[PDB]
């Protein structure tokens, strides 16, 4: 039961900390000629600005999801090898 | 409000930089100082796309297919329609794309710029009734005032900020004293900076990347 | 500059009224109307000036269709004084003559004051209806039935 | 922790204080991996079987 | 804005004058109901009196 | 509280700065320092979203689908509805987007920004009782004083940022002393910087990368 | 203890910067380090969470559903209850999703910050006796002191540092010494670093990156 | 149930930032000779400039994607083990 | 789940907050994976053919 | 619009520098601001294509194959046609290539640079009806005023970019003082940076890096 | 049927930013001696440049 509850446990806060790991941002600087009702993603825009470091993307740091999907696989394995289904 | 007077703005650049205000532009330090200001009105219209320089206006008069906007800076968008109906966008196109097409009176589908303060519809209205449904979205040129009792055409929490850039180009004209002027842009650059950072023309809400093109 | 009363009917509370028509002052700071709630004066501390334009009502609901009538009344107070060594203000002796112009044509247009209505005493039970009542004079027996609860300094006989 | 519910899982965050210790579990998602529920029918599909 | 202007007869009108020495001798002004509600809140009752100071 | 007068900061300025206190602004030193005060005013009010300037309010007045709201800084959200039935959030479109529906009466649904100090809410209430019922969620303006008696609408604990930057633009104009430019700039950076990383709209424990849009 | 007054700080900053002690505020001098102790008492209060400012107090005042608090420096936690059956915490929501729900009396579940100094909970009180039971977990501001014979409410080894912070402002101000000022300054910055350093709300033991909240 | 739903809420955000994570964006500064009308894709095309660096492409930022296909691959072999199609 | 359809997709949407709990489920993607149908299709299939 | 003359700007660059005001070109102070203005003029055209310089022209005159087209800082394009049938896109080669083949009188598919203002286009017309069907995407040289009345053919807002580089150029002749050069050189190329940036011969919308040749 | 819809518009959408991506440009900077008519490939040409 401890094993089983320390599963879902983990498999929800990875879930919790992945829902906020994924999505795309970006960062727009204040100028004279770029305005964010122009700036969208299009194939092969060319954006009209004056500095080329204007709009930029969110660097995200570095995530311990393999950590949490080790612990993940190696409660699954024991819970199965206490339990005798291998 | 636009309350601000256009000597008013002068006697204030005259105190900032150490002359007397003055009652009108009757000697050269207040003829100086007049142009420095219409100077600055223009250089901040031209540092940013101001709200009180944005709007959807008409088309002032019209040429065969040519519409003559007058002076503006800029022409962002084209719409025909009306409010009532609704406004579809026109699509730009480049001068000799533009050009490459017969040119007809008809509901206008594509746009182009022709020379200055022009654009280009094709197909053209040819009665002023169709004309009047174009809706042009244009960044305006700050309106410059011309006499003493001249209401400026700008809210009155811009005035310190033009007051700081025509503090700088009088620092470099009449006193010619490059650390004032040095000072003066710095106190104008900030606010212009903080000002451009806090008032764009879209929420926090509504920035985002995607724009729905529809499935064309 | 020209003066006309506003004359509108709300229900409820919270609303907002145009007084372009009566054309108030510019200063929001300055109170310068009367409201008559249902033709007899009230009030206008529940009435924010908003803008010299707009009247926001933040008092009691109102009954249904009540009309609420707006009027304009120049505040008799100078605007400021002049000391030794002030310039003379072109904006000042305009912003002094429009005032003493606001005030003739209020008084052209509607009474000076006094006839702003009927003066007729009121028989309404003491509360926060007087609250700050400029106008209409209070009733004997209202006035009796409020004094009769309440202790003398001499020779009174508490009870409670 | 064998019945994957809503309401199961609202009971199963109520015993693990008793059981896993002093841990958070408010997480807002409720997910449940089932594991109990197959371990319980693949042992009860090899009893029945035999 | 007081008291009027003119030829015409003087009627009484309710005046708002704080409570003092204008209140006596008037036999024909009545008070305004704000002038008396502000001296009233002043007054202790004959029952369930709370008195302070 | 709000209880410090224009004639006293302006009177702190210029002791701070190193002039003579004065009584009233009828001399060029105390007219320059009131200039330089209601500057500093401004100056103050573009730094930050202060909790003195964010406020919920209605439209001043109405135009068919365009509501005014006089002098705001920016407009953050609107919402429709009462305090006793909830409040719905109006979703931001950009101009082209709005213009591209029929404007008619009804209930708010999508709102874009027109000009200055306008908002245009399609579809737009015609009556008065509907027009109360939206909710802008604004940045004001710093309401700037006019005379010596005059109380500024501003808490007493930020007069002495008030009095840095004022003493900053003091120093550039009528000194004309960068050194003490920067010293007053730099305690003015500061305690600015203390007091936004200090004093910020949401507590620590409410402050999450999580907000729950709702389902659709 | 709290036995430092107004006069003595005046007198201590003078004889630091190299005026005479006075007996009273009457000259310029004497004014202006009044005022500057008044400056740095705020700015120490602003420089960090002061034991001697944090406290848990109830509202001044209640509007039906906002609480005013009058003039702190920021509200961390709302609590509802007593000490003799606990407090329970409510949760922090932003304007925008406390506007979304109906306002009505009862038990308080949420809050947010209504423009300065105001707490709007949801659901509110209508009786003192529910009004009382709500506890605000502020940081208050400096009590400043007004006149010769105030006691400054702050304790007496506090008093240096507010010494060193107004000695600095003296320096910037009466002096115009930026070396004088730059080494007060580092002796005020060198003192509250390791005041605040060694002065924390929470014990080393007690110092952990895990809080217990209990499994919704 | 819940695993089902999770898997259709991972493959809908992983599609809407895919969405905006593919398309090629330029960027172009004010210059004196290269118009924004003339900076379009040829084989072996000259831009005839004053400055190198006055076109760049936007450089985008490392993607989350590949914990979104861990997640997705688990998911699905959850399902498919608690279901009992292996 | 089982049924792939927008307004299948519609309703499902509707039972996230219950189901998973709360999070974020309004997506302009209105994609089914098709897992569940697989699965009762597969399960169907075996079942018949026993 | 251009309503700005050319003694004006020379009176405003003399202001600007330093000197007094003039009323003609009669001494020499005036004469060579007159001549740093005409200069300053062609280094603005220089800098930028601009609207007001950019247009559609045909051939001020033809020898057999090559059409004049006067003096224009370059052609871009060239088009057959008119504009009730559409104008079709000739091709560019170099002049070896172009001399290449047999010069022939007919309808234009390829020219080439022939010197100054020159452009050489095979087939080339015979008749003038087909010489005017001719259309040249060129940019214009600015027109130079000569007297003092002589209006200048530059919109009004483009005055003050001309005054600030003239003033750069008049503080390198007239007054020797790199220190004011700078100053102003820094203002032109500040101001001359924004507009490019911002007014582009393209919309933001348009500005795409795909264009569609053909399927050929 | 929506997958097939996804499978397609991503195909779409490749392929219009491959089209983009894969032509080869130079950039030329303004000089004295090389000219953009004799910028050209050729198999061990030299450039005269400055």
């Amino acid at each position: 039961m401890g094993l089983l509850h320390q599963l879902n446990i983990i498999t929800n806060q990875r879930c919790d900390n992945l829902e906020l790991a994924i999505d795309e941002m970006w960062t727009l600087v204040q100028n004279s000629s770029l305005n964010p009702d122009e700036v969208q993603v299009a194939p092969g825009k060319v954006f009209l600005v004056d500095s080329h470091d204007d709009l930029r993307p969110i660097q995200r740091g570095g995530n311990n999801f393999v950590v949490s999907y080790q612990e993940a696989g190696l409660l699954e394995s024991t819970i199965d090898r206490n339990t005798g289904t291998g | 409000p636009k309350t601000t007077t256009f000597i008013q703005l002068v006697n204030k650049c005259l105190e900032n930089i150490g002359e007397r205000p003055v009652i009108s532009f009757n000697n050269s330090v207040a003829r100086k100082a007049a142009d420095t200001v219409r100077d600055a009105i223009t250089d901040v219209s031209y540092s940013y796309d101001w709200s009180w320089l944005t709007t959807s206006i008409i088309a002032n008069s019209w040429i065969n297919e040519r519409a003559d906007l007058g002076d503006v800076q800029s022409v962002k968008h084209v719409s025909y329609g009306s409010s009532s109906d609704g406004y579809r966008e026109l699509t730009f196109t480049d001068e000799r794309t533009f050009d490459a097409a017969k040119i007809y009176p008809g509901v206008g589908q594509v746009f182009t710029f022709n020379e200055y303060g022009g654009v280009r519809i094709n197909p053209y209205p040819e009665t002023v009734e169709e004309q009047v449904k174009y809706k042009f979205y244009v960044v305006k040129e700050a309106t410059l005032p011309s006499v003493e009792i001249d209401v400026i055409n700008i809210p009155d929490r811009f005035i310190q900020l033009i007051t700081y850039n025509a503090c700088t180009q009088l620092s470099i004209s009449h006193l010619d004293d490059a650390q004032a002027s040095q000072m003066w842009n710095s106190k104008y650059i900030d606010q212009l900076s903080r000002l451009r950072a806090r008032e764009r023309n879209t929420t926090q809400s509504g920035a985002n990347m995607f724009k729905f093109r529809g499935t064309r | 500059m020209a003066t006309s009363n506003v004359v509108v009917s709300r229900t409820g509370t919270g609303w907002t009224v145009d007084v372009t028509a009566c054309n108030l002052l510019s200063d929001t700071g300055i109170k310068d109307f009367i409201v008559l709630h249902n033709a007899i004066v009230v009030s206008n501390v529940t009435y924010a000036k908003t803008t010299a334009t707009t009247l926001t009502y933040t008092g009691a609901a109102l009954p249904s269709n009540t009309p609420v009538e707006i009027r304009r009344k120049t505040p008799n107070s100078i605007i400021q004084l002049v000391t030794y060594g002030q310039k003379l203000s072109s904006n000042l002796w305009n912003s002094e003559i429009d005032r003493n112009i606001r005030w003739r044509e209020e008084v052209d247009l509607n009474g000076a004051g006094l006839v702003a209505s009927t003066p007729t005493p009121q028989n309404d039970a003491y509360g926060l209806v007087w609250a700050g009542d400029t106008f209409y004079p209070p009733t004997r027996k209202s006035v009796y039935d409020k004094i009769e609860t309440l202790a003398t300094k001499s020779g009174a006989v508490l009870t409670g | 922790l064998y019945s994957g519910t809503p309401e199961a899982v609202d009971h199963q965050r109520t015993q693990t204080i008793n059981t896993v210790g002093e841990v958070n579990n408010d997480w807002r998602h409720r997910l449940n991996t089932g594991k109990a529920y197959e371990c319980i029918e693949t042992v009860h599909g090899y009893l029945m079987g035999a």
